[PDB]
């Protein structure tokens, strides 16, 4: 049952909190979170704050939960939308994986993308192209947040 | 005095002691409850969640007899 | 020199290594303890992904650093 | 530490009746030191037998080491 | 009621049983605490096997009385 | 290894003293070792013990132990020479049996014959026709030994 999976990442995740990320329920449903990740030290995502939103279906932890960007991101597999295109996110799903592990693994994909299979067609080309373009294009949108 | 017991009889699924716990092929134990649920909501491969050994068709898998008695008697340590 | 690798399920072993050693021999010992091949592991340290072939010291690796163990993902 | 005496004989392979060396655990559920497995069937080839309930495997089973089941031993005999 | 079973590698374990319980009963208890079926089992009491489908009762097994597990034979 | 395999067996078979049966090396080669066990109460066998050497291959316990009656009995599976034509004692051996469980085997099957596929093939057809007889003929070879 997911509720009780989702409680105890929650006492764990408050009783040691993680250097990558910090993460919490809204309101009074702990099935829907607010997440807020911090860049890679050495990228165009510097000190950038990124929020997320995590929404845990009713089956957790055997389907897992949607997550997306609310600050906008320049990312070849991050739309406008914050939509997320990525495999542990789908197919490649583990029960095994917790939120924090999940959002760790979201931290590592920004300095890792896959431009052969976008979600940003435009994006993943200049990053192909011209990634010095790319790098100010992304350090530019941390600045902003936007 | 404990504790490194309590989290390896922990199931990676649901984060408590193993329930009547069934291994893996490739060495890796879930509560028979948690490895069912996870590989009945899928088909295709059948991957373990912690390591992704792939498994054409379902692992047929009976639960771990030796993991049974030293969960059960790592509880009663725990109690006393 | 002893570096610690936080596994898949939040617990934490410890493994000793040299500044020389690859990330590829790293993941041998991690696949000895755990059992998660080396191509289904995903090291991460300060925010980035750890490559084979490279040593802990081109990532700046020292004394009782710790190590990040996640499943190996793709970008879509 | 140990708070658990009778952990011995549960942690005690029914081949070589000492401690498990590297165990794995057989898809009938059932450990063993991955020696003394191996030993068992490179002598009994042709369909393989569990040792402990004679659960029969036409083609030889490709186990790994169960880590759990090692991190116990380990932690019982460094007590 | 309390009977006591020799397992195959010699460790003892305990079942609460009934004089009305059959062999085949006990054998599919003995099969939930050591994962053997019970058509792999063969019991053994007064130096005797003891038949499925009989009781305890008709072998005369009392309370704290010690059952012996070996692996089904078959003379020649 | 088999000696301290063999050592351990009996290092427990002298905490274990199992009913029926009694073993233990004579002399000081571990692997030849001297079995009694008990005829089973209520049955032709009953009062009666019976002698027998247990020989351990170098592969045990990945091979069976030659065990042989040197103690005359009457069963259909036993023959003059003391040879028991037992499954656990060839192909279906198992590395998890241990002496203490296969000398408690066989005394289960003296009190459970095959006669159909016999070693001695007469015995065991008095077994088939008359198992009064049998039970007659078997107790008295237990008290003539
Ligand atoms: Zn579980
Ligand atoms: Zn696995
Ligand atoms: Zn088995
Ligand atoms: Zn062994």
């Amino acid at each position: 049952m997911a509720l009780k999976r989702i409680q105890k990442e929650l006492s764990d995740l408050q009783r040691d909190p993680p250097a990558h990320c910090r993460a919490g329920p809204v309101g009074d449903d702990l099935f829907h979170w607010q997440a807020t990740i911090m860049g890679p030290p050495d990228s165009a995502y510097q000190g950038g704050v990124f929020f997320l939103t995590v929404h845990f279906p009713t089956d957790y932890p055997f389907k897992p939960p949607k997550i997306a960007f609310t600050t906008k991101i320049y990312h070849p597999n991050i739309n406008s939308n914050g939509s997320i295109k990525l495999d542990i996110l789908r197919s490649q799903w583990s029960p095994a994986l917790t939120v924090s592990k999940v959002l760790l693994s979201i931290c590592s994909l920004l300095c890792d993308p896959n431009p052969d299979d976008p979600l940003v067609p435009d994006i993943a080309q200049i990053y192909k192209s011209d990634k010095e373009k790319y790098n100010r294009h992304a350090r530019e949108w941390t600045q902003k947040y936007a | 005095e404990l504790c490194p017991l309590a989290e390896e009889l922990s199931c990676s699924i649901c984060l408590e002691p193993f329930k009547e716990p069934v291994t893996t092929p490739c060495g890796h134990n879930f509560c028979g409850s948690c490895l069912n649920e996870t590989w009945a909501v899928q088909g295709s491969p059948y991957l373990c969640p912690q390591c992704r050994a792939v498994y054409q068709a379902r692992p047929q898998l009976h639960k771990n007899t030796v993991l049974c008695n030293v969960v059960e008697q790592f509880l009663q340590a725990d109690l006393a | 020199m002893q570096i610690f690798v936080k596994t898949l399920t939040g617990k934490t072993i410890t493994l000793e290594v040299e500044p020389s050693d690859t990330i590829e021999n790293v993941k041998a010992k991690i696949q000895d303890k755990e059992g998660i091949p080396p191509d289904q592991q995903r090291l991460i340290f300060a925010g980035k992904q750890l490559e084979d072939g490279r040593t802990l010291s081109d990532y700046n690796i020292q004394k009782e650093s710790t190590l990040h163990l996640v499943l190996r993902l793709r970008g879509g």
